[PDB]
RNA sequence: ACCGUGAGGGAAAGGUGAAAAGAACCCCGGGAGGGGAGUGAAAUAGAGCCUGAAACCGUGGGCUUACAAGCAGUCACGGCC
RNA sequence: UGCGAAUGCCGGCAUGAGUAACGAUAAAGAGGGUGAGAAUCCCUCUCGCCGUAAGCCCAAGGGUUCCUACGCAAUGGUCGU
RNA sequence: CACCUCGAUGUCGGCUCGUCGCAUCCUGGGGCUGAAGAAGGUCCCAAGGGUUGGGCUGUUCGCCCAUUAAAGCGGCACGCGAGCUGGGUUCAGAACGUCGUGAGACAGUUCGGUCUCUAUCCGCCACGGGCGCAGGAGGCUUGAGGGGGGCUCUUCCUAGUACGAGAGGACCGGAAGGGACGCACCUCUGGUUUCCCAGCUGUCCCUCCAGGGGCAUAAGCUGGGUAGCCAUGUGCGGAAGGGAUAACCGCUGAAAGCAUCUAAGCGGGAAGCCCGCCCCAAGAUGAGGCCUCCCACGGCGUCAAGCCGGUAAGGACCCGGGAAGACCACCCGGUGGAUGGGCCGGGGGUGUAAGCGCCGCGAGGCGUUGAGCCGACCGGUCCCAAUCGUCCGAGGUCUUGACC
């Protein structure tokens, strides 16, 4: 049934699925917005709020986490330095999703935009 | 297994009426709330989206 | 709502009174038993194998040798039959549940699961303190 | 023939004179009976009951402040307690003492679409020798030219759960007014938070 | 649980060592026996001499098992083997000195030699 | 053509118009296609072109059908067009 | 010289049905580009797979498939710039 | 026998799934007994439910072991291969005995031997869409009619009483435990828990060290493991009761002065029947009822029903979701808002992070530190998103009888 159960498997395995929530966290760090279908967006929130909010604690510690799943240096100063400040007041909620009205020919998929917020 | 085959060739009647179901749905369109055309809702449209957070812009 | 709260308010049964413990640490519990419409304080004491935590309704398990058979016990940790609960020694783990020990029961397991004298010496530091501490 | 609408709360256990007894919490909120029928207007006999005081208005139009103790009309009002005539109004859990039997009705966990064994705990296909994709499967359903047709009870996979479940003779371990909790032991259907009505036993009654 | 088939370390000094259950005595149909269930055992390692034989078809109460009793007091206990005690047909022991722990429902399915003869019982 | 290693096997496929006069130019369109314009006696002769049947698919209209059950018709009465 | 039957012959068009399937479970994501149109083309980044190979060289066999420009009706199991 | 089927009705046995019959194996009720009691025998009523696990053989069957209340017998294409098997039979290989000069052959034996993804209709399990239910709506519910269910044992008290020389040992009445089956549930017990924590090996990598990532499966391996789903785990079910009956036991009672349970009557009398329990249920077109809402516009049809446009109560749509779920449905939210996500608190799991200090030549050890990390569980909080909107929806047919 598989009732009370958090997450979602999108039509891959486990290591395919943590690839992609990693790849789509560097590259939504990295251009401050990106699109993607509302599924894997909707998905992506959680995945770099946790990633944004430990760049908030900025220890060498919360930074070495940070680093397990970006894995690049470059992107976590970016994090830690510009990106994390602008949320230091923010308490929760620092990514927007917001749907795209155009279906995506050919294999008629919903789209949406994901945002840092400002 | 063996091979389960169609009986009998089925009438024009009794397909049509198994498509009976089958007809479209027009999409669900409001008025966007600043351009002249029309978006469905909940969704950013696809000329100068929203307000407050920053809408792809055609602005 | 509060759905926890109301089952946690449940329970005038939590008790404050038994010791501090961890798996692989021996203890020795005493457990009324009936015995034929009789009633007696039955000792049962061993290295606790494990804890699970539920909060009230917490149980954990422990395990002996017993007259050339390995036994175990699980006790509700909340249980109001158990009398009181003794640590008759300390050990450090290394882990949550040892089961292993099972398929050594040797040696070599008073080799794995050498006392923990960290907690060892702040027993004996407490008991000194509260002891002292008490009178004058 | 006392009845009170509650929900599912969670279960636990009791320790009662050095017996576990696991129970089922099940909390029966105060119940603001919203109608009552009689043999004259209705032709048989009942309270409506209400429960959950919540909403502010959704309740829009139809509506009772005809008895007017709807007064914060509640979510669900689920009603017929069948052939109880309660003292005033608002039924509590004061209704109950403890070491009362009774019958729990509540929605059992849907398990949606379920096979054969699990709906109806049918054996299956052996897991080796011949094997061939029937583990899992009913086997036959029927005979041959006679009747040439399956009865109309079949057990088959299909829907199983989320429907109505009475777990009857209940024990009443406890009941707390102050919260207005109350406390059975185990069976009691549907999940935690799941709307449940709870009557006196058809062992006597 | 001990079903038919199953292996029974043998608990007194009757001088069988190892028992196979063959029947579990309880109903009509009952699945396993537990602690306190008389099943019938044939006897599979015997030590020589005994008072009784390899082969031997007997009546054994069991004492002991791997998977956990539970009481109503809410607690458990489980032992490292299932073992049996060799019966006669009164349902006493067959043997003078059971060995090792018994399980203590024994006393209240009424086998008051064994759990007696019992080094401990928990 | 195609099929067969090979010997060998072995098809489908004709028709605008008297005359190309084979539709300049404009419009929608990426093209395809079509709408006008024009040619023609005729363009549902427009090149997927004489005639253009039937099965088959579709749009519009009339009568009819959601408590009836059957080789689907037939005989009778009644309704609506 | 008259067809309704020959599991007839040739052709056409139905039914099953918007059903099964779209051909290895090595695996994808995003940004930018181009274009009428982009999941499917180009370029960057990230991720995954082969590595006695799923890399390279030779012989058969194939016979322009090679390189480049313009191009998308059809061929490509979707799309296609 | 040779009637349908040779332009194909797959053949034994098993397994799965049953359903029916009663000539009843058990349980319930009975009569007779060469029935002291207990225990049998035989025959009558009774089909509600039950009717075990193994050894041997392809076996059905049978024999046997151990039990049991019992280990029923039949039918349904010797029920069931578009459900499975494929041991047997029943192609082609090979051998034995035997028969035959031979090729070969044998209800003789032996070893081996391709069991076909896609369900049109009926039927069956589920689930929706439509319309109807003559005003439309939101709640709530009656139950015609269906379905489910229906088993049984031991012990104890009565009472070592009745009965019996004894040995043995009731009825009736009451009590407590079981077995197997059913429905539910997850507190406990016990599982899983694909990334919730830890540890470990080889290699490649980031960045040399420290730290960490990939891959070693679609978890590399290993030790654990929340919620959820679960049984080995827990709760509850069989009834009670009411009625009518079976065989049977009787009353009263003739025909027939007697007699007779029967011909007129009546009373007892079964696990069975009808109710009772649980579930479905008004497509119950015989479309039921109660509570509450909105209202009796505007025009054409000057009329039998309507029609068009907004409307009203109300709904939809779209969106955030859900122990609901294949889709649909159902349920909860939708800013006058705690619905999901994030954050925070708690639970819970792992079991004392990294960094630094100290001890050791070192592998390492100690402290900091129950640290750090931390899915789902119970809550909190508007930080992100449920924005803004759109559409549909009665104005009530007539006859007839009773009211101001
Ligand atoms: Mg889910
Ligand atoms: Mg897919
Ligand atoms: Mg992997
Ligand atoms: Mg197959
Ligand atoms: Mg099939
Ligand atoms: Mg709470
Ligand atoms: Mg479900
Ligand atoms: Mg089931
Ligand atoms: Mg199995
Ligand atoms: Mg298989
Ligand atoms: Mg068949
Ligand atoms: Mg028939
Ligand atoms: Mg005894
Ligand atoms: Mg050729
Ligand atoms: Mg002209
Ligand atoms: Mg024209
Ligand atoms: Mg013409
Ligand atoms: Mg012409
Ligand atoms: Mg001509
Ligand atoms: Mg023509
Ligand atoms: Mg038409
Ligand atoms: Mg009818
Ligand atoms: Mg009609
Ligand atoms: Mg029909
Ligand atoms: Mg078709
Ligand atoms: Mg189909
Ligand atoms: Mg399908
Ligand atoms: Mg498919
Ligand atoms: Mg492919
Ligand atoms: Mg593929
Ligand atoms: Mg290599
Ligand atoms: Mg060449
Ligand atoms: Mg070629
Ligand atoms: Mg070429
Ligand atoms: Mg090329
Ligand atoms: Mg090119
Ligand atoms: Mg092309
Ligand atoms: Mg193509
Ligand atoms: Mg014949
Ligand atoms: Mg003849
Ligand atoms: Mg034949
Ligand atoms: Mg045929
Ligand atoms: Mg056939
Ligand atoms: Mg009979
Ligand atoms: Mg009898
Ligand atoms: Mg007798
Ligand atoms: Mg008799
Ligand atoms: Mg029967
Ligand atoms: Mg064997
Ligand atoms: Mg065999
Ligand atoms: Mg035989
Ligand atoms: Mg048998
Ligand atoms: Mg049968
Ligand atoms: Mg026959
Ligand atoms: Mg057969
Ligand atoms: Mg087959
Ligand atoms: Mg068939
Ligand atoms: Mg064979
Ligand atoms: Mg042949
Ligand atoms: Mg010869
Ligand atoms: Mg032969
Ligand atoms: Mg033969
Ligand atoms: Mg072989
Ligand atoms: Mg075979
Ligand atoms: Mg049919
Ligand atoms: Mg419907
Ligand atoms: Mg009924
Ligand atoms: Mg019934
Ligand atoms: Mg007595
Ligand atoms: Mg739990
Ligand atoms: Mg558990
Ligand atoms: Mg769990
Ligand atoms: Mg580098
Ligand atoms: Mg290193
Ligand atoms: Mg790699
Ligand atoms: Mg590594
Ligand atoms: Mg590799
Ligand atoms: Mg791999
Ligand atoms: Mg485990
Ligand atoms: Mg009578
Ligand atoms: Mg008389
Ligand atoms: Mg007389
Ligand atoms: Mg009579
Ligand atoms: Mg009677
Ligand atoms: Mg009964
Ligand atoms: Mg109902
Ligand atoms: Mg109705
Ligand atoms: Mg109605
Ligand atoms: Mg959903
Ligand atoms: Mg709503
Ligand atoms: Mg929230
Ligand atoms: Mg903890
Ligand atoms: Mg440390
Ligand atoms: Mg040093
Ligand atoms: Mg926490
Ligand atoms: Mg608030």
């Amino acid at each position: 049934m598989r009732h009370l159960k958090s997450g979602r498997k999108l039509n891959r395995h486990s290591s395919h699925r943590l690839a992609l929530y990693r790849n789509q966290a560097k590259s939504l760090l990295t251009h401050g917005r990106i699109t993607t279908t509302v599924p894997k967006a909707k998905e992506l929130r959680g995945f770099v709020d946790h990633l944004i909010h430990l760049a908030k604690r900025g220890d060498l510690h919360a930074r070495r986490l940070v680093l397990r799943d970006l894995q690049d240096v470059k992107l976590v100063r970016k994090l830690f330095d510009e990106i994390a400040p602008r949320y230091r007041d923010r308490q929760g909620g620092y990514t927007r999703v917001l749907k795209l009205a155009e279906r995506r020919r050919g294999d008629g998929a919903p789209l949406a935009l994901v945002e840092l917020v400002e | 297994a063996k091979h389960p085959v169609p009986k009998k060739k089925t009438s024009k009647a009794r397909r049509d009426a198994r498509r009976s179901h089958h007809a479209l749905t027009p999409p669900t369109l409001v008025p966007c709330p600043e351009c002249k055309a029309m978006k469905p809702p909940h969704t950013v449209c696809p000329e100068c989206g929203y307000y407050a957070g920053r809408k792809v812009l055609e602005v | 709502n509060r759905g926890a709260l109301i089952k946690l308010v449940e329970s005038r049964y939590v008790r404050t009174d038994l010791p501090e413990f961890r798996p692989g640490d021996t203890v020795r519990v005493s457990y009324k038993v009936k015995e034929g419409n009789r009633t007696r304080i039955q000792d049962f004491e061993g290295i606790v194998i494990r804890i699970r935590r539920n909060g009230f309704n917490t149980t954990f398990t422990v395990r002996k040798v017993s007259y050339g058979v390995g036994v175990e016990r699980i006790f509700p940790l909340h249980s109001p039959l158990i009398q009181k609960i003794d640590i008759v020694q300390r050990g450090r783990a290394r882990r949550a549940k040892l089961y292993f020990i099972r398929n050594l029961s040797d040696r070599e397991i008073r080799r794995k699961l050498r006392a923990d004298r960290k907690r060892i010496d702040q027993d004996r530091a407490a008991e000194r303190a509260a002891k002292e501490e008490a009178q004058k | 023939m006392k009845g009170i609408l509650g929900v599912k709360v969670g279960m636990t256990r009791i320790f009662r004179d050095d017996r576990a007894v696991p129970v089922t919490v099940i909390l029966a909120g105060p119940c603001p009976v919203v109608q009552r029928r009689t043999p004259e207007k209705d032709g048989y006999t009942a309270v409506q009951l209400g429960f959950l005081p919540q909403n502010p208005k959704r309740v829009n139009r139809p509506l009772k402040g005809h008895f007017a103790k709807a007064g914060v009309e509640p979510v669900r009002i689920l009603r017929e307690i069948r052939d109880f005539n309660p003292e005033g109004d608002t039924v509590t859990v004061e209704i109950f003492k403890p070491g009362e039997r009774v019958d729990v009705t509540g929605t059992s966990k849907g398990r949606g679409f379920a096979g054969v064994m699990k709906r109806w705990n049918f054996a299956g296909g052996p897991d080796s020798h011949g094997a061939h994709k029937i583990h899992r499967h009913p086997g036959s359903i029927g005979n041959r030219k006679t009747p040439g047709r399956v009865y109309k009870g079949k057990k088959m996979a299909g829907h199983y759960g989320a429907e109505r479940v009475t777990v009857m003779n209940l024990e009443v371990v406890d009941v707390i007014p102050e919260e207005n909790l109350l406390l059975v032991k185990g069976a009691v259907p549907g999940p935690n938070g799941g709307l449940v009505i709870v009557r006196e036993t058809k062992k006597a009654a | 649980m001990i079903q038919p088939q199953t292996y029974l370390e043998v608990a007194d000094n009757t001088g069988a060592r190892k028992i196979m259950c063959i029947r579990v005595l309880k109903g009509s149909n009952a699945k396993y026996a537990t602690v306190g269930d008389v099943i019938v055992a044939s006897v599979k390692e015997a030590i020589p001499r005994g008072a009784v034989k390899e082969g031997d078809v007997v009546k054994a109460v069991v004492v002991r098992t791997k998977k956990e009793i539970k009481r109503p007091d809410g607690s458990a206990i489980r032992f490292d083997d299932n073992a049996a005690v060799i019966i006669n047909n009164q349902l006493e022991p067959r043997g003078t000195r059971v060995f090792g722990p018994v399980a203590r429902e024994l006393r209240e399915k009424g086998f008051m030699k064994i759990v007696s003869l019992a080094p401990e019982v928990l």
